[PDB]
RNA sequence: UUGACCUCAAAUCAGGUAGGAGUACCCGCUGAACUUAAGCAUAUCAAUAAGCGGAGGAAAAGAAACCAACCGGGAUUGCCUUAGUAACGGCGAGUGAAGCGGCAAAAGCUCAAAUUUGAAAUCUGGUACCUUCGGUGCCCGAGUUGUAAUUUGGAGAGGGCAACUUUGGGGCCGUUCCUUGUCUAUGUUCCUUGGAACAGGACGUCAUAGAGGGUGAGAAUCCCGUGUGGCGAGGAGUGCGGUUCUUUGUAAAGUGCCUUCGAAGAGUCGAGUUGUUUGGGAAUGCAGCUCUAAGUGGGUGGUAAAUUCCAUCUAAAGCUAAAUAUUGGCGAGAGACCGAUAGCGAACAAGUACAGUGAUGGAAAGAUGAAAAGAACUUUGAAAAGAGAGUGAAAAAGUACGUGAAAUUGUUGAAAGGGAAGGGCAUUUGAUCAGACA
RNA sequence: GUCGAAUUUGGGUAUAGGGGCGAAAGACUAAUCGAACCAUCUAGUAGCUGGUUCCUGCCGAAGUUUCCCUCAGGAUAGCAG
RNA sequence: CGUGGAGGUCAGUGACGAAGCCUAGACCGUAAGGUCGGGUCGAACGGCCUCUAGUGCAGAUCUUGGUGGUAGUAGCAAAUAUUCAAAUGAGAACUUUGAAGACUGAAGUGGGGAAAGGUUCCACGUCAACAGCAGUUGGACGUGGGUUAGUCGAUCCUAAGA
RNA sequence: CUAUCUAGCGAAACCACAGCCAAGGGAACGGGCUUGGCAGAAUCAGCGGGGAAAGAAGACCCUGUUGAGCUUGACUCUAGU
RNA sequence: AAACUUUCAACAACGGAUCUCUUGGUUCUCGCAUCGAUGAAGAACGCAGCGAAAUGCGAUACGUAAUGUGAAUUGCAGAAUUCCGUGAAUCAUCGAAUCUUUGAACGCACAUUGCGCCCCUUGGUAUUCCAGGGGGCAUGCCUGUUUGAGCGUCAUU
């Protein structure tokens, strides 16, 4: 329960400042979490979301495929799979919305800011 | 809001236009202009007898025949037709009023402390609460008033060693100080017969 | 008239911008609500009262 | 608008009374914020008592004079009797009025033994600033009550 | 002639300062009427609205020319009470305080009036330098028509005598306060339904975390957070908890006894009169005009006056935190409040569109779906579109889009109808339908 | 009807609400005049007109007395629950 | 009896379809009303014990919005007036061209300006709405182009006045 | 030139429900009620008897302890002098 | 007998009630004290690859600098090297700047984008005329500086 007088538990509150947070806060929002053979390697549960980053889908009606992170769109709160897509009655493909609280990341991107992150969480 | 209805200028017409005597939006060219206002039958007017704040809200009760209340309410719960009659689930439970070791009162951790609620008999009531989860079947939704659920057990304490802490979590479950007992918590909905869980220490500060 | 201040002119100069259609593109933007010129206006219809 | 066998009433509501209606909303909120005062307050002063010593005195008028309360101050003679100036007494947290005068020697008496009790009890740190610590009484008119002779 | 002084000017002289906005609350001025009195003029509304001037985070008030009549109390403000009381009032309608008592908060003070007279001891500015919210040297100026020290009535001052007691101004590191950052638990395991599991069933885990929100339907355990703690960053104020550099200073303050003294605010107090105001009534406060004081004096003591006492304060000069107020501004937390004709006028490109010469007046308008997947292609038509096909869980969701009521209307089916129609009781005819087969 | 004048008229300017202007009609002062328009006081007062939202059960009236600037209203007694 | 919200309870109902709506189909109650089946629909809602109120409409020349009969009715008749052919187009009494007949008759239905309007000016493209019939045309809709000063005005002067 | 008929275009007033009479009684002049006369789809152009037709909460008159303009040795005041 | 009129049902119209939804309103409580001549509030006109409005901004114009975060923005186009890094961003923070014409508004005026004066500098064969760039010129009041006025008045020639 709640123990603070800074924060409310107001639900008008809580559902403005979701879809009114900026692109910086967004992407803590977008996070996803690890899979059982990076938890034990890393020795985290969850991070936010990033370009190139292999996952897999664990939900939905594309459970089971994988790819990799080719566009975080942060204004529509999405993620989109390379090789997830939907193809037009004209022919045509688009690329399927998909949220990262649905997917398991199976591969990260690794930086020297990525990995600093890592070890601040207590991650090795 | 006191000036709401009445940021306006309107005027009545008088008889002779065959219209309704009714106050109206002077000026034109904007539809709102000659509308009816002012009144509790006009759309956008004032209501009728608006609300105020310096209606009565608290009330008094005299502290005698509130203790009188409480002393009843406490009576209530070491009958058991009552106690079962208000929705426990104390059928099986073998003696009533309950009363257990002091030692709860130095319980730390939810684990142990839903352990030792379980073992005095406790079970079948805590999972009544987690049971009845229910959404709210009107407008109080949006109202901070979401979900419903039934109330647990009542757990009576003579010192506070951890026990708060270790059942601040339990679903329907409250703990309460011997000496400022709450008459909100002994009859629910003001219908006697609450399930209590005494300790020793506190069953003897009773006198 | 032809004979007129510099201030009306500017004034006129303003009013004749901001009288045109909303672009296309713009509907397509996420979140758009916004179909057609609430604003336009026809030098007959509504005058200007400068 | 007279009828019936009824009381004759005075309710004084025939100006704009609802202008200016105050309802105490704020009375367990400007508790709250009262005891956050004192609580700050003694933290922030001194582990001094928060309160100053009050002289006993006798009610005015035949109709209170047969009890005594607190007063304001000691006054100067009284304080002279006690072996300590006035701008002394200030400083160490006694009430000091210089506008009362004694006519009453038993009062003068009760007052002056106050003033004796008072120094005998309190711990007057030195200004080279050892300050050893020492615990906080917070009520210095609970350590020394007033009693009806 | 020359050089001062006094008064009065000038400069795009050196450096400053005032205006306007906002105005919920605060300090003043000015000032109604509707209304009530069942008419109406005094009265009431009201010492209110409108108008005008001036501040702050609070303002104002404030350390008694007070209250009292007691065994006296002791700055101001606010709450409870006094009290709908004393009193005012065509004594009608109505109006209406204050002392005491309990409580919240508490805090005290300083100028004028004295010869530094063996020493204007005081201060702005300029300039150089410096450890720069300032300091030092120097030079003009202000000022004796009075700038410092010393004393403000509680006192206090000039002399004489005898004694001890008590410190000042900075750095650094901590602590407090505020503004922020980061870290810190537990299933997405099986079966069924579904487009989607966040539903149901089964088996578990965490809990000082079962607040709240998000994610394709009701998610403690999927994500953000929540709970409990840890580790940082940047400022404010000297409030104090420790350490450290300076001896301030033949400095400053306090206390006993004797003696001589003891300055204390003027067109002001007070009085008459006029107007206004107050519960204040032979006159409560305020203001105009006229008169105009005293020093063992002066004010007050709620009925005018003379005379005799008593009580109580010390006006005509000044400063000061907290308890109190707040429909404005900024930052937060909430509700037995409203749920798109409601709630602010405005949930939307709303003080917007639009109207008026102008002051001003002032709307209507929220919802496809989980995702545009917003209908490729074929065919008829000049085209809009239609008929197919297709997308979707659903086009009985097609940008005239959730649900889609009534008035009113089309088509189809049944029935009746010789200047209305509709209704009540009863049964015929047609259509339609439940109940027991025990 | 009048048509060379006490003529007709554009623009500039002056007079503002108990005020203006009037060869005078109480005329005119932005379709508003025996006192303009705008906002506020203001939800001004009304013994007067209109309206006043579910069911069943039991009981069940008065238009008369006295007083009132009382006569379309109240007080008072009566009748009623 | 019914309605919005609140405490308690029925471990109440529900995406295998909650609420709402339609239904000369059924059942209960003297009645206020309650219950069920069928259709439509898509996410919340009810029974009982109590608490609370911005709680029940046929009327107020009631408020706002929507919709009828009237009714394919009144009417679309001032300013003398139109006709033939071709071109264009899906479509021509109304557009364009040619021919004919007419009018304004110089105090004009001609040629320029002041005030006022503000792009209506010009070209190309185009016809859902607007031009109270029509429309291929337009002062309409869409996209562009266009206003050149030592000598013309403003600027300067003073008038009543401010 | 309209009206009239056709193509196109297309309103409003008003509307409790409606629309055949005679007498009767009735709020003392009925489309409805009572007793009789009667009474047959759907309609077009005219017409002004009736609908006490429509247009406006009667300006006349009275009432109200409701106003306003104007007058005067009405009551009470007031600028100026 | 049809048409017509009326009543009911189904389907289709008209219309937007009802139900459910809510980044809004309203009321209560708590904390804080910060506008402007160092040019405020407000107004006008401009600024984007493709923008009318809203929002943001000022010719450095949906922004510049700085700090933090660490890879987007997104309707399309484009840019890509900005991706193990002084570095993506319609991000956050914000202490340095820019800040058109105005406005208490300040050279004089303003129904005018009207008309002067002073200083420095540049060009036109120029201290005087014309033009470009930069910097200035309001009022009341206070303290001081400097230059003065009056037989108001002193002393000395
Ligand atoms: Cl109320
Ligand atoms: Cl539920
Ligand atoms: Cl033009
Ligand atoms: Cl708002
Ligand atoms: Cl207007
Ligand atoms: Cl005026
Ligand atoms: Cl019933
Ligand atoms: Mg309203
Ligand atoms: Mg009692
Ligand atoms: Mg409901
Ligand atoms: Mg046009
Ligand atoms: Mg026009
Ligand atoms: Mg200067
Ligand atoms: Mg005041
Ligand atoms: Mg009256
Ligand atoms: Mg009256
Ligand atoms: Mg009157
Ligand atoms: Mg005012
Ligand atoms: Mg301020
Ligand atoms: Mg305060
Ligand atoms: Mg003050
Ligand atoms: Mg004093
Ligand atoms: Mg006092
Ligand atoms: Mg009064
Ligand atoms: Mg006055
Ligand atoms: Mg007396
Ligand atoms: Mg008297
Ligand atoms: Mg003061
Ligand atoms: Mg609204
Ligand atoms: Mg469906
Ligand atoms: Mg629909
Ligand atoms: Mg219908
Ligand atoms: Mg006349
Ligand atoms: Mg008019
Ligand atoms: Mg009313
Ligand atoms: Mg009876
Ligand atoms: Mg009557
Ligand atoms: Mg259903
Ligand atoms: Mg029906
Ligand atoms: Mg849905
Ligand atoms: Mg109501
Ligand atoms: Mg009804
Ligand atoms: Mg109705
Ligand atoms: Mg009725
Ligand atoms: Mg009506
Ligand atoms: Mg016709
Ligand atoms: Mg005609
Ligand atoms: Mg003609
Ligand atoms: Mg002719
Ligand atoms: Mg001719
Ligand atoms: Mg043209
Ligand atoms: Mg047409
Ligand atoms: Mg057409
Ligand atoms: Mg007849
Ligand atoms: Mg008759
Ligand atoms: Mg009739
Ligand atoms: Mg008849
Ligand atoms: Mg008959
Ligand atoms: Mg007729
Ligand atoms: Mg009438
Ligand atoms: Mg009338
Ligand atoms: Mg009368
Ligand atoms: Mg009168």
């Amino acid at each position: 329960a709640k123990q603070s007088l800074d924060v409310s538990s107001d639900r008008r509150k809580a559902r403005k400042a979701y879809f009114t947070a900026p692109s910086s806060q967004r992407r803590v929002l977008l996070s996803a979490p690890l899979s059982k053979e990076l938890r034990a390697q890393y020795g985290i549960k969850a991070l936010p979301i990033r370009r190139d980053d292999e996952v897999l889908v664990v939900r939905g009606s594309k459970k089971g495929q994988e790819g990799k992170i080719s566009s975080v769109y942060r204004l529509k709160f999405a993620v989109q799979v390379d090789k997830v897509t939907k193809e037009k009655v004209n022919g045509a493909s688009v690329p399927i919305n998909l949220h990262p609280s649905k997917l398991v990341i199976t591969k990260l991107h690794l930086d020297k800011d990525r990995k600093a992150l890592i070890q601040r969480k207590g991650g090795k | 809001s006191e000036k709401a209805g009445h940021q306006t200028s309107a005027e009545s017409w008088g008889t002779g236009r065959a219209v309704a005597r009714i106050p109206r939006v002077g000026g034109g060219g904007t539809g709102r202009s000659g509308q009816g206002a002012f009144g509790n039958m006009c759309r956008g007017g004032r209501m009728f007898a608006p609300t105020k704040t310096w209606r009565k809200w608290n009330v008094k009760v005299n502290h005698n025949e509130k203790r009188y209340a409480t002393a009843s309410a406490i009576a209530a719960t070491a009958v058991a037709s009552l106690v079962l009659a208000r929705g426990h689930r104390v059928e099986k439970i073998p003696e009533i009023p309950l009363v257990v070791s002091t030692d709860l009162e130095s319980i730390q951790k939810t684990k142990e402390a839903v352990a030792a609620l379980k073992a005095v008999g406790a079970h079948s009531d805590l999972l009544k609460v987690l049971k009845s989860k229910k959404l709210r079947a009107g407008k109080g939704k949006y109202r901070n008033r979401r979900w419903t659920q039934r109330r647990g057990p009542l757990v009576v304490y003579a010192e506070d060693n951890g026990i708060v802490k270790a059942l601040r979590n339990v679903p329907g479950v409250e703990t309460a100080n011997v000496a400022s007992l709450n008459l909100l918590q002994l009859a629910p909905g003001a219908h006697l017969g609450r399930f209590v869980i005494w300790t020793e220490a506190a069953f003897t500060k009773l006198d | 008239s032809s004979h007129k201040t510099f201030r009306i002119k500017r004034f006129l100069a303003k009013k004749q911008k901001q009288n045109r259609p909303i672009p296309q593109w713009i509907r397509m933007k996420t979140g758009n609500k916004i179909r057609y010129n609430s604003k336009r206006r026809h030098w007959r219809r509504t005058k200007l009262g400068l | 608008a007279i009828s019936k066998n009824l009381p004759i009433l005075k309710n004084h509501f025939r100006k704009h009374w609802q202008e200016r209606v105050k309802v105490h909303f704020d009375q367990a909120g400007k508790k709250v914020s009262r005891r956050n005062a004192r609580a700050t307050r003694a933290a922030k002063i001194a582990p001094r008592p928060l309160d100053l010593l009050r002289p006993v005195v006798r009610a005015p008028t035949v109709k209170y004079n047969r009890k005594v309360r607190a007063g304001r101050g000691f006054t100067l003679a009284e304080v002279k009797a006690a072996g300590l100036t006035a701008a002394y007494a200030r400083t160490i947290g006694i009430a000091v009025d210089h506008r009362r005068q004694n006519r009453n020697q038993e009062i003068f008496d009760a007052n002056v033994q106050r003033l004796k009790e008072y120094q005998s009890k309190i711990i007057v740190f030195p200004r080279n600033g050892k300050a050893p610590e020492a615990e906080q009484v917070l009520s210095a008119a609970a350590t020394f009550p007033i009693a009806q002779p």
